[PDB]
């Protein structure tokens, strides 16, 4: 039988089975996040921004929210200092409250990817057995991480849609979120410019675009193909994992 | 607190030797602005100087 | 092939390396790092 | 005709029938044990203050002391008996034998006892069971090494407060201050003994991967490759020749083990002589023999001292020296 | 010659003879 | 097949290593006895280890300019 | 392969040359292994040999200035210049061979060719396995002393001031880096390191105990005292007892072992694991994570003096080694340090 | 810290060893 | 036997239809050889920038970036 | 209070070695 | 392939192996508890 | 512009290529 | 009530347990990618 | 009694439903 260690190969073959626990995975880890940013509301201590900020009382998710623009919270306070007028739906307990429903929505789709598994999409027509084109499934993820990422540094870093990102003095003394300039040059490459970010992030997903639409084109070969064992999904989880 | 500047009989402007990172425990040394070491928390406290 | 022993080229190769080895002993207790 | 009562007594120590042999080696290993382990775990739970270094100033180490499992420890005897016996019956109260360090001397002399019987018994049960009877002899490294920590470094330094506290934070204490007296890591002992503990993991981890990944196929990938071994089989697990093969292409040809006698024999005998070798390093570090000593070794022309990476390890013998029983010492030479 | 056995002793049996000669010669060098 | 019996044991074999050898060994003596291995590898001798600027160790004490620094602080 | 013609080419060619037999096997992996492990051991015994330390540590640390096998080391780059590479063609060294030996950057050098040998070595061990078709558990075990070499000699440095810290290549080098951890971080108290102690010597234990459990179980096979010549490596039969053995051992020790494929993976376990947790303790350390004191015995102690333990006496040594080390070990610092401030016990 | 320790080392003790029990009976149940 | 039908299974279909369709030979790695050595290039200029091993002009690789 | 619990952690420990040792799966030499 | 999982699998965990899991987390707890409790 | 820095990693990737070269024509010389 | 001793950032926390985790993913890694290449023979040797 | 609820409260909880996990997994191990 099966040993401790070994219980998860169960489902290897089994592609909504797999879609179910990586659902299920990925339900755990929202709503540890929700939970994570209602426990270190409850404990925090806004009464000092400058004393006693969050890295002083060891707030681990906060300089996250926070970092990416997250600054205002239900509470009427701001991190800054200041007051929040109107807050309005994402403020700290409101992204925690977003990451517990999607938490459950995430484990209710798991439910029903267990349930039903067996749909024929997982079964290639040609000979009828269970099998992933994982080929054309990366090109998809590809292009889908192509697209996000794109958005991400055109419209959310850059101001134009989105707040921006946190950018102080070099010295760290007043700090606040805004929207950042991209940085085409070589000090784009410098790692303390906060302008390489959405420089970066466009021209990534601009080139993950391009490569998710070949990888979606172009088929691999039998060399690639039998020496990466690309029809294989260890191949890929060691990749990944890598 | 304010920052604590140090002097001597005659004046000179002596300043503690920061603690490094690696060090938990390090002795306290007042060295003056030529780098000589002037004073001290002596572990002695007999024959000290 | 096969003229000279096997035996007594390892003997003289060991005989060497003894050599060598009390040369380096000794070289520790004259010239430098030798506290002299 | 076996009915007289001393020869059912020997028959029944003799016996392999018993769930654990005890036999005439046993029959002294088993109470001076059980005697070593009652008093250790009594001692190590509710143990009072210590007197270590002779100078009245005690040393807890019980957990009912205010002590953790790390920090717990069955304190050294007082250095004011030294090597005397110090038995209960020696001493005029449990009190006092409890404040010197009794039950230090207690525990290591059944101990040794207890390990010496422990390496007989091996033998008496190889004798028994028809096997070859240096099992033992592999076992008498780690006795070596106890022995070497328990009595004979306080006979050469003259004080059982000079052995091994009975713990962990004393074993690190111990370690401390001989590297200080010593300096051990400088000596070519010890330095066979590392060699023998990490070539022991080494050959360990080879031998087991070599066995383990060579494994004939008697099984699917949904059960557990040991279910493909049966205990009590005669017919070999694993290929020898595909393994020797492997290891001759990986390191050398022609320096390889062929023949698995020759190899389980070397994975026997070089961590055990190794261990050997370092228990008579600390035997002679007892007698105050201790390890290379190359502090201001590199002189330059004009006479000046160039210090090297053993003189930073001076500096940590220093560090060490000054610091180790630091009210026990009313004059500059470390004699004792 | 020019084979990999010849290439591999040699690697590090001329640098090892080469090496050996020097340290000899540094064991005489007097302060 | 060469086992390393034919070789070890062959006259002309050791023909060419009667020299080979000892010519590296005396190439190797003279390499550190000419002062050339003080050249290459920069160690210093025994009389210029401490000059008349400093008579301590030496202290790196930056990067971008080690060259130049470490230039000024060896023994010329 | 796989009922298609496969076209020979270059890659073919090269492959089929790489995979032949010989005295040394190379493969793909000899392609990187063979240069990289061959440098960083030639960079070693070179350091050790001419490439002093005078100006990175102020030490001598090669034969040359008078050091023998045991006191010579390949030194580690000065606190100065961080974590830098020390590239020959980089900013410091700046083309210069002679000035490259005496900033430090050989060890540079030695350290990251060191670490591509080991991937190289596990490659090769991966490569020969998939060549002679058998399971690539020696690597796998082989994964542990690389991530060893890793935490210790590039995490720990990345993760404090600079190579500096690293250790130097060398016996008595690796003394002082370990009388450092003694210390500055009290590295025996460390449960990570604790276990990496209980898996060595767990190993060691195995291996001596399965060696002379093997030799000591043997059948006869004989007509001759000398058991080593009563083996034939073609044959489907054991040559020791594994009943016996196992009663031997259950008699003398409690429990044994049944399976010898369970035995081989314990014995493949221990130390895999030992090495693991140790270099989770070192990575542990690489940022100061130390698990030096025990806060509430410290309180203890402070409001009570008569409280003296083991660990209050490790406490009392490591401030030792830090103030009679800091000196003379780290010359970047300058500290020039009094002797009324050192501390130091009852005479001695 | 003098009992979230406990109520940690408490969790530690019996959550795995509670999981391993459930496993052993699972098997021992079995033949 | 097929499986359970559905509108999202039949639209998302072709997409996972050629499990196994590859392309005869070698295919495209001769650009596998040129896509990772630029890209090993490209990691090895971001490592010399950002451990100071390389200097520009215009990079600072400091706080005072943030100036 | 930390001491009773070091107490049963041991005495579990030792438990747990007197069980494995006399109380072990018998081989089953089939 | 039809109604039913055809990877359905039965979980093991001998006593031996209940053995060491126990004497693991015996251990291990025994050696962090100094360290939890600090 | 082109800093010393620069130039002599340009160098030294020259150099790469060549020594990768030199390693294929030594494989291939058999 | 605090003890008086000095604590870790939380960045200091994450930088610690994201390397541990590297390391411990490297040793993944390591087991997936033997695992995915020494596929057929997991179960032993073809003693062929 | 502010975490000694705790601790109660923590045993109460597991030392009945690791019984009960016990003998209900060797009911259902055997079919
Ligand atoms: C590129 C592809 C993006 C696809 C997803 C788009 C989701 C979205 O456009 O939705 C965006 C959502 C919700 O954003 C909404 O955005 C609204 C519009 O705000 C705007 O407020 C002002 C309106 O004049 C300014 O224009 C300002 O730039 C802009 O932020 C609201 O005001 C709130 O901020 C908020 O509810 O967030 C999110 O990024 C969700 C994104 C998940 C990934
Ligand atoms: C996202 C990464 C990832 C993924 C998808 C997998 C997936 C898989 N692994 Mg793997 N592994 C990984 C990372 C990963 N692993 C890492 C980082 C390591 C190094 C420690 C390993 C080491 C490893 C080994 C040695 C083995 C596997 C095995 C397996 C297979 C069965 C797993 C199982 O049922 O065990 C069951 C798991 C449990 C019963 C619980 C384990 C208890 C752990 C130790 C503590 C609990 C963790 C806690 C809940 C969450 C912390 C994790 C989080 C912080 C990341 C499976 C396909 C097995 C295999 O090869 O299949 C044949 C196997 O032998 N893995
Ligand atoms: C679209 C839904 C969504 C949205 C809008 C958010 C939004 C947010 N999440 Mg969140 N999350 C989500 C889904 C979502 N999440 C899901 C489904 C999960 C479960 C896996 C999580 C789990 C999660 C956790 C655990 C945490 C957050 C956190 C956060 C907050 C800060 C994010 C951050 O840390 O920055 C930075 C994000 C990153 C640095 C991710 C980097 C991605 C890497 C670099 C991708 C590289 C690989 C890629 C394939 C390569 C592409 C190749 C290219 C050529 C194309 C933020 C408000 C954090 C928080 O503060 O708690 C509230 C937090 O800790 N989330
Ligand atoms: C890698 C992710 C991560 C990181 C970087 C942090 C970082 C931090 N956390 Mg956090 N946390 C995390 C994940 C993480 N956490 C998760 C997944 C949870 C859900 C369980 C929590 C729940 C949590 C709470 C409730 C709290 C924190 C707090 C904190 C801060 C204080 C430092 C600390 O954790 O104490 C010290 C950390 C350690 C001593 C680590 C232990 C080292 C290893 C894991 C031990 C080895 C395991 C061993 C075998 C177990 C045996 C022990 C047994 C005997 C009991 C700190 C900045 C505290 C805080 O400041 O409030 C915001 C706080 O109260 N965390
Ligand atoms: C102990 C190290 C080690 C080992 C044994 C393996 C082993 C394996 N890897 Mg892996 N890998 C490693 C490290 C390692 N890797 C690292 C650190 C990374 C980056 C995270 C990767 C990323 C990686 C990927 C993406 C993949 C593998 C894959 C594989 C498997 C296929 C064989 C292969 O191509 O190997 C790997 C080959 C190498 C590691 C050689 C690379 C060394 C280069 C050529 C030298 C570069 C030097 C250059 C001058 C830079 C120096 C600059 C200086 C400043 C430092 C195999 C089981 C493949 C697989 O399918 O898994 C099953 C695959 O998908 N690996
Ligand atoms: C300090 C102890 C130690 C040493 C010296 C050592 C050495 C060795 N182990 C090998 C193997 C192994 N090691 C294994 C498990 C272990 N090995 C361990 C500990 C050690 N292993 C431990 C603890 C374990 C258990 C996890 C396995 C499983 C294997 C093998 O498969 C293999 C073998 O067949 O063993 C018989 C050999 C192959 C190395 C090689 O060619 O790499 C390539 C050469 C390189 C990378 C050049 C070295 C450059 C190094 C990394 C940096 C420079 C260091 C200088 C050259 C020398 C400095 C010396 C000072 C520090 C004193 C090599 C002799
Ligand atoms: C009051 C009291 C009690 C005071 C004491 C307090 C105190 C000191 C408490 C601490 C105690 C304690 C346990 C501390 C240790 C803590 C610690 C560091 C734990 C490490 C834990 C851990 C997980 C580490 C990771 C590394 C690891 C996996 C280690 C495992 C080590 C291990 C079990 C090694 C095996 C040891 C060993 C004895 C093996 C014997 C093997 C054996 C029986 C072989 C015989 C044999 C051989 C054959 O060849 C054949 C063929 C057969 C058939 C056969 O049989
Ligand atoms: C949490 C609270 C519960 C904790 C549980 C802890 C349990 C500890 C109980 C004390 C252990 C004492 C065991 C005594 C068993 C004697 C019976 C026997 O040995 O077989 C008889 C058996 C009888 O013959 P047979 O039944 O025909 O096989 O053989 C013998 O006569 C040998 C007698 C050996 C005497 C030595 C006693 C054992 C020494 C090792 C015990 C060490 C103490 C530490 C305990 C932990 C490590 C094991
Ligand atoms: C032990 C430990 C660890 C681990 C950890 C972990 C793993 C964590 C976690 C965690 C978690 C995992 C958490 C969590 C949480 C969760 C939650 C909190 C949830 C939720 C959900 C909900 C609540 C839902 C609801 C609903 C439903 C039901 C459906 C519909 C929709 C709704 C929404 C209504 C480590 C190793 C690191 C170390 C330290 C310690
Ligand atoms: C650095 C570098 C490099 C590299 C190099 C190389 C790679 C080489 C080498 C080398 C080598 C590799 C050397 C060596 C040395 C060695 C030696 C010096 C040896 C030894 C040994 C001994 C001395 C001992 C012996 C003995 C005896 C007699 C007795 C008994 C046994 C025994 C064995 C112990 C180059 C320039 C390219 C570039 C730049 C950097
Ligand atoms: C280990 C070994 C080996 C060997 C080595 C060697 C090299 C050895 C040697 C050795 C030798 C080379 C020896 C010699 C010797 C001699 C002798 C042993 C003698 C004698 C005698 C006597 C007794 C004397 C006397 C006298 C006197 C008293 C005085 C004057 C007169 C006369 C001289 C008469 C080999 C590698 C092969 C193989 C492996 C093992
Ligand atoms: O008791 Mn334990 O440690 Ca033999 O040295 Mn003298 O005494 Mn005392 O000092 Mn150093
Ligand atoms: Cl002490
Ligand atoms: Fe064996």
């Amino acid at each position: 039988g099966l040993p401790w260690y070994r219980v998860h190969t169960v489902v290897i073959n089994d592609p909504g089975r797999l879609i179910s626990v990586h659902l299920m995975h990925t339900a755990l880890v929202a709503g540890w996040a929700g939970a994570m940013t209602l426990f270190e509301i409850a404990v925090f201590d806004p009464s000092d921004p400058v004393l006693n900020p969050m890295w002083r009382q060891g707030m681990f998710v906060l300089p996250f929210l926070t970092r990416l623009g997250v600054t205002q919270s239900w509470g009427g306070w701001t991190i800054s200092g200041e007051t929040s007028s109107n807050p309005g739906i994402w403020s700290y307990e409101g992204a925690a409250a977003s990451h517990i429903v999607l938490s459950g929505l995430l484990f209710l789709a798991s439910v029903w990817h267990w349930v039903y598994w067996d749909l024929e999409l997982f079964r290639d027509p040609r000979t009828g057995k269970t099998a992933l084109d994982l080929p054309k499934i990366f090109g998809i993820h590809l292009f889908l991480a192509g697209l996000l990422c794109f958005g991400f540094g055109a419209f959310h870093v850059t101001g134009v849609f989105g707040p921006g990102i946190w950018v102080s003095d070099p010295y760290g003394l007043t700090g606040s979120v805004q929207p950042v300039a991209p940085s085409w040059g070589a000090e784009g490459f410098d790692p303390y410019n906060p302008g390489g970010v959405p420089a970066h992030h466009i021209a990534a997903g601009i080139l993950g675009v391009l490569a998710g639409l070949f990888h979606l084109c172009v088929r691999p070969s039998i060399r690639l193909y039998f020496g990466l064992s690309m029809g294989s999904i260890e191949s890929v989880l060691s990749s990944s994992i890598a | 607190l304010g920052h604590a500047s140090f002097k001597d009989q005659e004046g000179r402007e002596l300043f503690v030797r920061r603690m490094p990172t690696f060090f938990e425990t390090f002795p306290v040394v007042l060295i003056d602005k030529d780098g000589v070491v002037r004073a001290d928390v002596p572990f002695r406290k007999a024959e000290s100087k | 092939i096969g003229r000279i022993p096997l035996w007594l080229v390892g003997t003289v190769v060991g005989l060497l390396a003894i050599g060598l080895l009390a040369i380096f002993f000794y070289g520790s207790y004259v010239g430098l790092g030798s506290s002299l | 005709e076996n009915t007289s009562l001393w020869a059912r007594f020997c028959e029944w120590i003799t016996s392999t029938e018993n769930r654990l042999y005890i036999g005439w080696f046993g029959v002294i290993m088993i109470p001076t044990l059980l005697t070593a382990i009652s008093v250790y775990i009594i001692a190590f739970i509710a143990a009072p203050p210590v007197d270590i270094d002779g100078i009245r100033e005690p040393v807890s180490g019980s957990l009912l002391y205010g002590n953790n499992i790390i920090t717990g420890a069955v304190v050294p005897t007082s250095n004011a008996i030294g090597l005397h016996f110090y038995p209960i019956w020696e001493a005029a109260s449990l009190d006092e034998w409890l404040y010197n360090g009794g039950p230090y001397q207690l525990v290591v002399c059944h101990f040794f006892l207890g390990v010496c019987c422990y390496m007989g018994r091996e033998w008496e049960l190889s004798y028994r069971l028809g096997m070859r009877p240096w099992i033992a002899v592999a076992y008498s490294a780690p006795v070596a090494a106890a022995t070497a920590v328990f009595i004979i470094y306080p006979i050469g330094q003259g004080s059982f407060s000079d052995g091994m506290p009975l713990g962990i934070s004393g074993t690190f204490n111990f370690m401390i201050v001989f590297q200080a007296e010593h300096n051990i890591l400088m000596h070519p002992f010890h330095m066979f003994g590392v060699a023998g503990v990490f070539g022991g993991s080494l050959f360990s981890a080879m031998h087991g991967s070599l066995v383990t990944s060579s494994l004939i196929r008697e099984t699917t990938e949904n059960e557990s490759a040991n279910a493909g071994y049966k205990f009590g089989q005669e017919e070999e697990t694993y290929n020898i020749v595909a393994a020797h093969g492997y290891f001759g292409r990986l390191i050398f040809q022609y320096a390889s083990f062929n023949n698995s006698r020759s190899l389980h024999f070397f994975l026997a005998v070089w961590p055990v002589v190794c261990i050997w070798l370092t228990a008579l390093g600390i035997s002679t570090m007892a007698f105050n023999l201790n390890g290379f000593n190359f502090n201001q070794s590199v002189v330059d022309s004009n006479g000046r001292v160039l210090n090297t990476w053993a003189d930073i390890i001076n500096r940590a013998n220093l560090g060490m020296e000054v610091m180790h029983e630091r009210n026990a010492h009313n004059f500059p030479l470390d004699l004792a | 010659i020019f084979t990999v056995r010849w290439l591999a002793i040699h690697a590090i049996a001329v640098p090892t003879i080469f090496f050996l000669g020097a340290i000899t010669a540094m064991q005489f060098i007097q302060r | 097949e060469r086992p390393f019996s034919d070789i070890l044991t062959s006259i002309r074999y050791w023909v060419i290593h009667s020299i080979t050898v000892p010519s590296l060994f005396i190439a190797g003596w003279l390499f550190v006895s000419t002062g050339l291995a003080y050249d290459v590898f920069g160690s210093p001798r025994p009389n210029e280890y401490f000059t008349e600027d400093r008579q301590d160790a030496p202290l790196i004490t930056d990067r971008f300019n080690a060259l130049e620094q470490v230039k000024k602080l060896s023994a010329q | 392969i796989g009922t298609y013609q496969e076209k020979r080419t270059w890659f073919d060619d090269a492959d089929d040359w790489l995979r032949q037999d010989r005295f040394v096997f190379v493969g793909w992996s000899g392609l990187l292994l063979l240069p990289c492990a061959y440098f960083a051991v030639g960079g070693w015994l070179t350091g050790c040999t001419f490439v002093t330390s005078w100006y990175t540590h102020g030490l001598a640390s090669s034969y040359i200035e008078g050091c023998n096998f045991l006191t010579a080391a390949v030194s580690t780059p000065a606190n100065s210049l961080g974590h830098s590479l020390l590239f020959v063609w980089g900013p410091e060294a700046q083309g210069d061979l002679t000035r490259w030996f005496q900033l430090g950057g050989l060890w540079a050098f030695v350290a990251l060719h060191g670490a591509f040998g080991l991937i190289g070595f596990m490659l090769r061990q991966f490569e020969i396995a998939r060549s002679v078709n058998l399971r690539p558990y020696n690597a796998i075990a082989f994964s542990a002393p690389i991530a060893v070499f890793v935490s210790v000699f590039l995490i720990y440095p990345l993760g404090q001031s600079g190579w500096f810290f690293a250790p130097s290549f060398g016996v008595a080098s690796i003394f002082r880096f370990i009388l450092f951890f003694q210390g500055f971080h009290n590295w025996t108290l460390n449960p990570f390191h604790m276990m990496g102690v209980a898996g060595v010597l767990g190993a060691a234990l195995l291996c001596a105990i399965h060696g002379a459990t093997v030799e000591n179980t043997l059948f006869e096979d004989g007509d001759g005292a000398n058991t080593f010549r009563a083996f034939n490596p073609t044959q489907a039969e054991e040559t020791y007892s594994m009943v016996t053995a196992n009663r031997f051992w259950s008699q003398i020790f409690g429990v044994a072992f049944s399976n010898k494929r369970w035995l081989h993976f314990f014995m493949l376990f221990v130390p895999v694991t030992g090495l693991w947790m140790s270099a989770l303790g070192v990575v542990g350390l690489a940022l100061n994570l130390r698990a030096y004191d025990f806060v509430s015995q410290e309180i203890r102690a402070a409001e009570d003096p008569e409280f003296e333990t083991f660990y209050t006496k490790n406490i009392l040594l490591n401030e030792g080694i830090r103030a009679w080390m800091a000196a003379q070990d780290q010359p970047h610092e300058k500290l020039t340090l009094p002797e009324e401030v050192l501390p130091r016990g009852n005479a001695l | 810290v003098n009992i979230l320790g406990l109520t940690a080392t408490a969790l530690f003790i019996i959550i795995p060893t509670s999981f391993l029990l459930i496993l052993y009976v699972k098997t021992a149940a079995s033949e | 036997e097929p499986g359970i039908v559905t509108p999202l299974g039949t639209l998302l279909r072709p997409l996972n239809s050629e499990a196994g369709k590859v392309l005869p030979g070698w295919g495209t790695t001769v650009l596998m050889a040129v896509a990772i050595l630029l890209f090993a290039v490209f990691l090895l200029i971001i490592l010399e920038i950002y451990n100071s091993s390389l200097i520009l002009d215009g990079v600072t690789n400091s706080w005072e970036s943030l100036a | 209070m930390e001491a009773l619990v070091y107490t049963f952690l041991l005495i579990g420990t030792l438990g747990i070695i007197f069980f494995s040792i006399f109380f072990r799966e018998p081989p089953r030499i089939a | 392939m039809a109604r039913p999982n055809p990877n359905k699998q039965v979980v093991e965990l001998n006593r031996s192996s209940l053995y060491w899991g126990l004497l693991l987390i015996f251990v291990l707890a025994v050696l962090f508890s100094s360290y939890i409790f600090n | 512009s082109v800093t010393p820095s620069l130039k002599n990693f340009l160098l030294s990737l020259v150099a790469g290529a060549v020594v990768l070269a030199a390693i294929a024509g030594a494989v291939t010389a058999v | 009530q605090s003890d008086g001793v000095f604590r870790s950032s939380p960045r200091g926390w994450f930088t610690f347990g994201h390397l541990s985790f590297a390391l411990l993913f490297f040793f993944g890694h390591i087991w997936h990618g033997s695992r995915t290449i020494f596929r057929d023979v997991f179960a032993g040797i073809d003693e062929d």
